[PDB]
RNA sequence: AGAACACUCGUGUAGAGCAUAAGGACUAAAGAGUGCCUGAGUGUGAGCACUACUGCUUGCAUGAGGGGAAACCCGGGCCUAG
RNA sequence: AGUUACGGCCAUAUCUACUGAAAAACACCGGAUCCCGUCCGAUCUCCGAAGUUAAGCCAAUAAGAGCCAUGCGAGUAUUAAGGUGGGCGACUACUUGAGAAAGCGUGGUGCUGUAGUUU
């Protein structure tokens, strides 16, 4: 086969989301945990009475993993989903979603004063040569042979983890 | 949404060619070149540092109505002939580069007997003999790289200046500087003669000789050492200031023009339309 | 009622044409000008430093003095049925070189080698003066190929 | 977790913003962020708006001045009122 | 003859599909010890050559969209001067002069400056 053009992971993105108050640290230190870097904490877009938001105000926390961490998480929460998913969670552009509701799945010990919290889990695949769309000098879009398409991200689920992708 | 009404394309404004291609920011050209009007027969010089994959580019432009006009250059690659086996797009590489291109110049202006060069043991701006010709003037042209401390750009620029051209620079930019303390010149000089690659080869033979094979292969086939690292750059400087490189040729290589396509004529377009509509039906 | 401002009544001057906004191209700030030379205003609306008054916009006038990026202008305008010098400050983005001399520089040229001549050889010079387009020319034709013309449309 | 919560990928000539009328201006910015500073210095000339008051443009000299690697810029508020 | 670095005029150069490419380059590419910067060596900064023409850059193709030119529309629309011209008006004929636009047809699809490198 020919080298390049072979499927990779690029990124995994995590995210929490707990309107209030210090139930973001509560939060913050699992990210801590799960991955080995400090979690960046978002604020609302809006001013949302009923779901109790104020604009400005902090209400969840992400971090973004890549390289060989990222293999760990993936396989560790796939299991936890019983390698089985839909074909709604698969876009137009080679990425695929899935959500957890209870962290100590993934393995860390209780603590009852933390609590227990939910993840989202996104993933994104690609192929060499996207560097172009993103350098500074000489800024291009890339070439529609260089894409992941819908069909690919399946086979290369399928392939790689033997799961099951109902219709 | 956009993309699908006629009137997008009818309304658009293209910016300069130079911008589409992302290689010229026009704000900072414009700062840098304009003319002072009372200044008559001032003539500014760029010195143009870039880099690539491959290479160490320094080129001395001056702009020109029409067109910029280049003076003189200099690359890495030419350092092949002073015995340079490796390295080059190295920190060392970038400042050899700005003493060769700076030694051309003061050659043609006969200026090269009168400002001597100087290897990197002080960080002052050179400054005009007295009794004798001024020194010649440039600025600094980094496009659209960053500046931080430690950049390659600023190797080359020294590299000129220790050559004899004068360059207004603060040392702030070199390692070795400090917030609140006098500067630290051996730290650069270290630099500037190759330490920093010795320490980082002496170091994976103790971590890993399987990813010193793999990060250094080059370096093997060339039977070099961390050791010889310093006489290995010391020659390489004199031999630069010492000698000078044989003169380039000039050749019609005008016979490769038989591999440039040519469009097709109208007579041809034509019939081919229409044997598409026979093929079609 | 009207008002009064620095820029009253500038709409449809001072605003950029289709297609063309954005700062001005090299060649406005490569140029060099000298005292003596004629030169001829266009406010570029995008710079707001050393923009004239909009009364001088379009109307050409003499170099005075030249200083680091702006230009003193000569010009005369009526006031009180009196003739007035005025003494404008522009910068160099807001003017380019006047054509306005172009012809006059090419016949002085072919003067400045007649009048070395008529020193010499003649004692005066013939100075080479234009004239205006005299009457129509004579004419001699062959007669053959005739053309009729005729009320044929009727024009309903 | 809903019409409307956070995170992503692709398109996106401005359909947004620019405290405060209306017009003009602005896209690797003049918009949104982040760093440092108090030039919202000091003497003294020449001019533009129908030009007194007022507002702005610009010259030369100086500061144990600022920001920036530097070219460059800054004696209030992007320009036209307070 | 192309490319590459720095440019000039700023779509004949744009946008969408497809296809080609000797040499040398230009790239993608392999790591993070240091200098430097990130939630994140993705970007920026540094140190490298095991791979690859798949991508970008360059070039061709399309009764392509858009842009540029020219012919026609057309002496048409409008307009300066004039008369004891006409009309209740609204407006309009004539005499000596100046003179368009949209649409629609036909052709085009970057041109050049200084230096470097490659039969």
């Amino acid at each position: 086969e020919n080298p390049m053009n072979k499927i990779k992971i690029q990124k995994l993105c995590l995210n929490i989301c707990t309107g209030g108050g210090e139930i973001l640290n509560k939060a913050s230190k699992v990210l801590e945990q799960l991955t080995g870097q400090k979690p960046r904490l978002s604020k609302s877009r809006l001013t949302i009475r009923s779901f109790g938001i104020r604009r400005n105000e902090k209400i969840a926390c992400h971090v973004t993993v890549r390289g060989e961490k990222a293999m760990e998480i993936l396989e560790k929460g796939i299991k936890i989903k019983e390698y089985e998913l839909i074909d709604s969670n698969f876009s137009t552009q080679g990425s695929f979603g899935f959500g957890i509701k209870e962290h100590i799945d993934m393995g860390i010990k209780y603590e009852p004063d933390v609590g227990i919290f939910g993840m989202n889990f996104y993933v994104v695949l690609e192929k060499p040569g996207i560097r172009v769309s993103k350098r500074k000098r000489v800024k291009s879009r890339v070439g529609n042979k260089q894409r992941v398409t819908k069909d690919e991200a399946k086979n290369w689920f399928v392939k790689k983890y033997e799961g099951i992708v109902l219709g | 949404d956009n993309k699908s009404k006629k009137s997008y394309f009818q309304r658009f404004q293209t910016k300069k060619r130079r911008r589409r291609l992302c290689k010229t920011n026009y704000r900072r050209r414009t700062k840098l070149i304009k003319l002072d009007q009372k200044n008559v027969g001032e003539d500014k010089s760029r010195l143009v540092v870039r880099i690539t994959n491959s290479k160490v580019i320094c080129q001395v432009v001056k702009s020109h109505l029409g067109g910029d006009m280049v003076v003189a250059q200099a690359t890495s690659a030419e350092l092949k002939e002073f015995g340079l086996k490796v390295g080059f797009t190295n920190y060392s590489a970038a400042y050899a580069t700005g003493l060769l291109c700076a030694r051309k110049i003061l050659r043609m202006e006969k200026l090269d007997n009168i400002y001597k060069p100087k290897f990197c043991t002080d960080v002052d701006v050179v400054e005009d003999i007295e009794g004798e010709k001024n020194a010649y003037r440039c600025y600094l042209d980094i496009g659209l790289s960053r500046n931080s401390k430690g950049a390659k750009v600023f190797a080359a620029m020294k590299g000129a200046s220790d050559g004899g051209i004068k360059i207004p620079y603060s040392p702030k930019i070199f390692p070795g500087y400090n917030k609140d303390e006098e500067f630290d010149q051996q730290k650069l000089r270290d630099r500037i003669f190759g330490k920093e690659v010795a320490n980082y080869m002496q170091l994976l033979k103790k971590e890993d000789e399987t990813k010193f094979k793999k990060q250094f292969s080059e370096y093997i086939k060339q039977n070099i050492n961390a050791e010889d690292l310093e006489k290995m750059y010391e020659n390489l400087f004199n031999s630069i200031v010492t000698k000078e490189i044989s003169k380039k040729e000039k050749k019609d290589y005008s016979a490769l023009k038989k591999y440039k396509v040519m469009k097709l004529t109208k007579e041809e377009r034509d019939a081919r339309v229409q044997q598409k509509l026979v093929e079609n039906n | 009622v009207s008002s009064h401002g620095y820029r009253r009544q500038t709409r449809n001057l001072f605003s950029q044409a289709f297609r063309k906004h954005g700062m001005p191209n090299t060649s406005t700030y490569l140029t060099q000008y000298a005292v003596g030379e004629y030169v001829d205003i266009k406010v570029n609306p995008a710079i707001h430093k050393g923009m004239p008054h909009k009364y001088y916009h379009g109307r050409t006038g003499i170099i005075k003095e030249v200083n680091r990026g702006s230009v003193i202008v000569l010009f005369n305008r009526i006031l009180a049925n009196k003739t007035v010098e005025r003494k404008v400050i522009v910068g160099i983005e807001h003017i380019r070189k006047s054509k306005c001399q172009d012809e006059y520089l090419k016949r002085l040229e072919i003067n400045k080698k007649i009048i070395e001549e008529a020193e010499k050889k003649g004692e005066v010079p013939v100075l080479f003066k234009r004239q205006p387009k005299g009457p129509k020319p004579a004419v001699e034709m062959l007669m053959n190929n005739i053309i009729e013309l005729s009320y044929d449309k009727v024009e309903s």
